[PDB]
Protein backbone atom coordinates (compact mmCIF):
# COMPACT_ATOMS: atom_id res chain seq x y z
CA UNK A 1 0.00 0.00 0.00
CA UNK A 2 -0.89 2.63 -1.09
CA UNK A 3 -2.79 5.85 -2.18
CA UNK A 4 -2.98 8.17 0.55
CA UNK A 5 -6.19 9.16 1.54
CA UNK A 6 -6.78 13.28 1.84
CA UNK A 7 -9.68 14.04 4.02
CA UNK A 8 -10.87 16.77 6.55
CA UNK A 9 -11.07 16.46 10.10
CA UNK A 10 -14.55 18.10 10.46
CA UNK A 11 -17.05 18.96 7.98
CA UNK A 12 -19.88 21.47 8.56
CA UNK A 13 -22.99 21.39 7.11
CA UNK A 14 -26.68 22.85 7.34
CA UNK A 15 -29.86 21.14 8.87
CA UNK A 16 -31.60 20.51 5.91
CA UNK A 17 -29.28 21.45 3.53
CA UNK A 18 -26.44 19.16 1.96
CA UNK A 19 -23.50 18.85 2.96
CA UNK A 20 -20.23 16.70 0.89
CA UNK A 21 -17.95 15.22 2.98
CA UNK A 22 -14.15 14.62 1.13
CA UNK A 23 -12.44 12.13 0.55
CA UNK A 24 -9.91 12.10 -2.40
CA UNK A 25 -6.78 10.53 -3.29
CA UNK A 26 -4.67 10.11 -6.28
CA UNK A 27 -4.64 6.74 -8.47
CA UNK A 28 -1.35 4.79 -8.23
CA UNK A 29 -0.20 2.19 -10.46
CA UNK A 30 -0.05 -0.90 -9.13
CA UNK A 31 -3.42 -0.23 -6.79
CA UNK A 32 -6.60 -1.10 -8.49
CA UNK A 33 -9.85 0.08 -6.71
CA UNK A 34 -12.32 -3.02 -6.05
CA UNK A 35 -14.31 -1.30 -2.95
CA UNK A 36 -15.47 1.76 -1.49
CA UNK A 37 -17.43 1.75 1.42
CA UNK A 38 -18.44 4.80 4.12
CA UNK A 39 -19.67 3.73 7.25
CA UNK A 40 -21.11 5.51 10.37
CA UNK A 41 -20.09 5.83 13.95
CA UNK A 42 -23.08 3.19 16.23
CA UNK A 43 -21.68 3.04 19.73
CA UNK A 44 -18.23 0.87 19.75
CA UNK A 45 -18.38 -0.22 16.39
CA UNK A 46 -18.82 1.44 12.71
CA UNK A 47 -21.72 0.25 10.21
CA UNK A 48 -21.50 0.30 6.82
CA UNK A 49 -23.91 2.84 5.06
CA UNK A 50 -23.10 2.92 1.30
CA UNK A 51 -20.97 0.19 -0.55
CA UNK A 52 -19.60 0.24 -4.22
CA UNK A 53 -18.29 -2.66 -5.92
CA UNK A 54 -18.75 -4.34 -9.07
CA UNK A 55 -22.21 -3.88 -9.39
CA UNK A 56 -22.22 -0.29 -8.63
CA UNK A 57 -23.36 1.62 -5.65
CA UNK A 58 -25.29 0.20 -2.41
CA UNK A 59 -26.88 2.31 -0.21
CA UNK A 60 -27.45 -0.05 2.87
CA UNK A 61 -30.50 1.91 4.01
CA UNK A 62 -33.51 3.60 3.49
CA UNK A 63 -32.83 6.25 5.31
CA UNK A 64 -30.35 7.27 3.08
CA UNK A 65 -32.14 6.47 -0.12
CA UNK A 66 -31.59 9.27 -2.16
CA UNK A 67 -29.82 11.35 0.13
CA UNK A 68 -26.37 9.34 -0.31
CA UNK A 69 -24.24 10.21 -3.12
CA UNK A 70 -20.56 9.15 -3.64
CA UNK A 71 -18.19 11.32 -6.58
CA UNK A 72 -17.67 8.61 -9.16
CA UNK A 73 -16.56 10.95 -12.38
CA UNK A 74 -12.98 11.98 -11.54
CA UNK A 75 -10.43 9.28 -10.47
CA UNK A 76 -9.76 8.89 -6.78
CA UNK A 77 -12.49 10.86 -5.70
CA UNK A 78 -15.04 8.95 -3.57
CA UNK A 79 -15.98 11.99 -1.36
CA UNK A 80 -19.67 11.24 0.05
CA UNK A 81 -22.50 13.83 -0.33
CA UNK A 82 -25.42 13.83 2.10
CA UNK A 83 -28.87 15.60 0.74
CA UNK A 84 -30.88 17.29 2.80
CA UNK A 85 -28.85 16.99 6.73
CA UNK A 86 -30.78 15.52 9.34
CA UNK A 87 -30.01 16.09 13.26
CA UNK A 88 -29.25 12.58 13.30
CA UNK A 89 -26.65 13.03 10.43
CA UNK A 90 -24.10 14.82 13.47
CA UNK A 91 -21.67 11.50 13.43
CA UNK A 92 -18.13 10.04 13.15
CA UNK A 93 -18.17 8.95 9.30
CA UNK A 94 -15.63 7.00 7.76
CA UNK A 95 -14.12 6.79 4.23
CA UNK A 96 -12.82 2.91 3.30
CA UNK A 97 -11.26 1.95 0.14
CA UNK A 98 -10.00 -1.21 -0.76
CA UNK A 99 -7.09 -1.60 -3.63
CA UNK A 100 -6.17 -4.83 -5.73
CA UNK A 101 -2.39 -4.88 -6.09
CA UNK A 102 -0.76 -7.31 -8.93
CA UNK A 103 -0.61 -9.88 -6.65
CA UNK A 104 -3.86 -10.38 -6.09
CA UNK A 105 -3.61 -9.55 -2.88
CA UNK A 106 -5.80 -6.33 -1.28
CA UNK A 107 -4.71 -3.45 0.67
CA UNK A 108 -7.42 -1.42 2.50
CA UNK A 109 -7.66 2.16 4.27
CA UNK A 110 -9.78 4.57 6.17
CA UNK A 111 -10.16 7.74 7.29
CA UNK A 112 -12.41 9.05 9.93
CA UNK A 113 -14.18 12.47 9.53
CA UNK A 114 -16.75 14.31 12.32
CA UNK A 115 -20.19 15.69 10.64
CA UNK A 116 -21.07 18.66 12.28
CA UNK A 117 -24.96 19.89 11.78
CA UNK A 118 -25.75 23.60 12.45
CA UNK A 119 -28.86 25.36 12.74
CA UNK B 1 -5.38 18.65 15.99
CA UNK B 2 -3.19 16.62 18.61
CA UNK B 3 -0.15 16.96 20.86
CA UNK B 4 1.58 14.17 22.32
CA UNK B 5 3.24 13.64 25.27
CA UNK B 6 5.01 10.53 26.48
CA UNK B 7 5.93 9.29 30.03
CA UNK B 8 6.91 6.28 31.93
CA UNK B 9 10.69 5.37 30.21
CA UNK B 10 13.57 4.65 32.39
CA UNK B 11 15.68 2.05 33.59
CA UNK B 12 14.35 -1.75 34.11
CA UNK B 13 15.60 -5.11 34.66
CA UNK B 14 15.18 -7.86 31.65
CA UNK B 15 12.00 -9.83 32.54
CA UNK B 16 10.73 -6.55 34.09
CA UNK B 17 7.73 -4.41 33.51
CA UNK B 18 6.76 -1.20 32.58
CA UNK B 19 3.86 1.14 31.48
CA UNK B 20 4.29 4.01 29.48
CA UNK B 21 1.71 7.10 29.01
CA UNK B 22 0.79 9.08 26.78
CA UNK B 23 -1.06 12.58 27.39
CA UNK B 24 -2.99 14.08 23.79
CA UNK B 25 -4.12 17.67 23.73
CA UNK B 26 -6.89 18.61 21.79
CA UNK B 27 -10.61 17.70 21.41
CA UNK B 28 -11.08 15.63 18.55
CA UNK B 29 -9.63 12.15 20.59
CA UNK B 30 -12.48 10.14 19.55
CA UNK B 31 -11.36 10.71 15.42
CA UNK B 32 -7.88 8.93 15.93
CA UNK B 33 -6.90 5.81 16.48
CA UNK B 34 -3.55 5.74 18.66
CA UNK B 35 -0.14 3.74 18.15
CA UNK B 36 2.95 2.90 19.71
CA UNK B 37 6.06 2.53 17.92
CA UNK B 38 9.41 2.63 19.17
CA UNK B 39 13.16 2.76 17.37
CA UNK B 40 15.89 0.65 18.52
CA UNK B 41 19.64 2.49 17.92
CA UNK B 42 20.77 1.86 14.15
CA UNK B 43 16.99 0.53 13.50
CA UNK B 44 14.32 1.64 11.50
CA UNK B 45 10.86 2.66 13.81
CA UNK B 46 8.91 -0.46 14.04
CA UNK B 47 5.03 -0.90 14.93
CA UNK B 48 4.50 -2.12 19.15
CA UNK B 49 0.80 -1.46 19.42
CA UNK B 50 -2.36 0.62 18.48
CA UNK B 51 -5.81 0.48 19.55
CA UNK B 52 -9.24 2.13 17.91
CA UNK B 53 -10.86 5.03 19.00
CA UNK B 54 -13.42 3.37 21.09
CA UNK B 55 -10.87 2.18 23.63
CA UNK B 56 -11.25 -1.36 23.55
CA UNK B 57 -10.37 -2.43 19.78
CA UNK B 58 -6.51 -3.51 19.99
CA UNK B 59 -3.61 -4.34 17.67
CA UNK B 60 -0.19 -5.90 18.13
CA UNK B 61 3.15 -6.82 16.34
CA UNK B 62 4.62 -10.33 16.61
CA UNK B 63 7.11 -9.27 18.43
CA UNK B 64 5.04 -8.36 21.66
CA UNK B 65 1.93 -10.50 21.17
CA UNK B 66 1.03 -12.52 24.61
CA UNK B 67 3.88 -9.66 26.19
CA UNK B 68 2.50 -6.40 26.27
CA UNK B 69 -1.46 -4.54 26.23
CA UNK B 70 -2.36 -1.26 24.99
CA UNK B 71 -5.23 0.60 26.69
CA UNK B 72 -6.97 3.80 25.93
CA UNK B 73 -8.47 6.33 29.01
CA UNK B 74 -11.18 8.48 26.35
CA UNK B 75 -11.77 10.51 28.93
CA UNK B 76 -8.34 11.49 29.81
CA UNK B 77 -8.04 11.70 26.38
CA UNK B 78 -4.57 8.94 27.11
CA UNK B 79 -3.29 6.23 25.74
CA UNK B 80 -0.74 4.04 28.10
CA UNK B 81 1.55 0.62 27.03
CA UNK B 82 1.99 -2.33 29.49
CA UNK B 83 5.15 -3.98 29.01
CA UNK B 84 5.86 -7.40 30.55
CA UNK B 85 8.84 -9.65 30.40
CA UNK B 86 11.33 -7.52 28.74
CA UNK B 87 14.09 -7.66 27.41
CA UNK B 88 17.19 -6.34 25.83
CA UNK B 89 16.05 -6.21 21.95
CA UNK B 90 12.72 -4.04 23.87
CA UNK B 91 15.62 -1.50 24.32
CA UNK B 92 14.47 2.27 22.30
CA UNK B 93 12.66 4.71 21.78
CA UNK B 94 8.88 4.21 22.21
CA UNK B 95 6.79 7.04 20.46
CA UNK B 96 2.94 7.71 20.90
CA UNK B 97 0.92 8.45 17.83
CA UNK B 98 -2.07 9.51 16.82
CA UNK B 99 -3.97 9.06 13.20
CA UNK B 100 -7.35 9.00 12.02
CA UNK B 101 -7.28 5.58 10.80
CA UNK B 102 -10.43 3.39 11.72
CA UNK B 103 -10.10 -0.30 11.68
CA UNK B 104 -6.62 -0.23 8.77
CA UNK B 105 -3.69 0.49 8.82
CA UNK B 106 -2.93 1.21 12.39
CA UNK B 107 0.57 -0.86 11.74
CA UNK B 108 1.96 1.76 9.50
CA UNK B 109 3.69 5.10 10.71
CA UNK B 110 2.26 6.73 7.32
CA UNK B 111 -1.03 6.59 8.58
CA UNK B 112 -0.41 8.74 12.09
CA UNK B 113 -0.31 12.53 11.41
CA UNK B 114 0.64 13.07 15.31
CA UNK B 115 4.01 11.99 16.90
CA UNK B 116 5.74 12.84 20.67
CA UNK B 117 8.77 13.21 21.07
CA UNK B 118 9.34 9.65 22.20
CA UNK B 119 10.80 8.12 25.28
CA UNK B 120 13.76 5.96 26.50
CA UNK B 121 13.15 2.34 27.98
CA UNK B 122 16.71 0.87 28.72
CA UNK B 123 16.74 -2.81 29.82
CA UNK B 124 19.85 -4.09 31.26
CA UNK B 125 20.92 -7.57 30.94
Amino acid sequence: GHPTLKTPESVTGTWKGDVKIQCIYDPLRGYRQVLVKWLVRHGSDSVTIFLRDSTGDHIQQAKYRGRLKVSHKVPGDVSLQINTLQMDDRNHYTCEVTWQTPDGNQVIRDKIIELRVRK
Amino acid sequence: QVQLVESGGGLVQAGGSLRLSCAASGRTFSSYGMGWFRQAPGKEREFVAAIRWNGGSTYYADSVKGRFTISRDNAKNTVYLQMNSLKPEDTAVYYCAAGRWDKYGSSFQDEYDYWGQGTQVTVSS
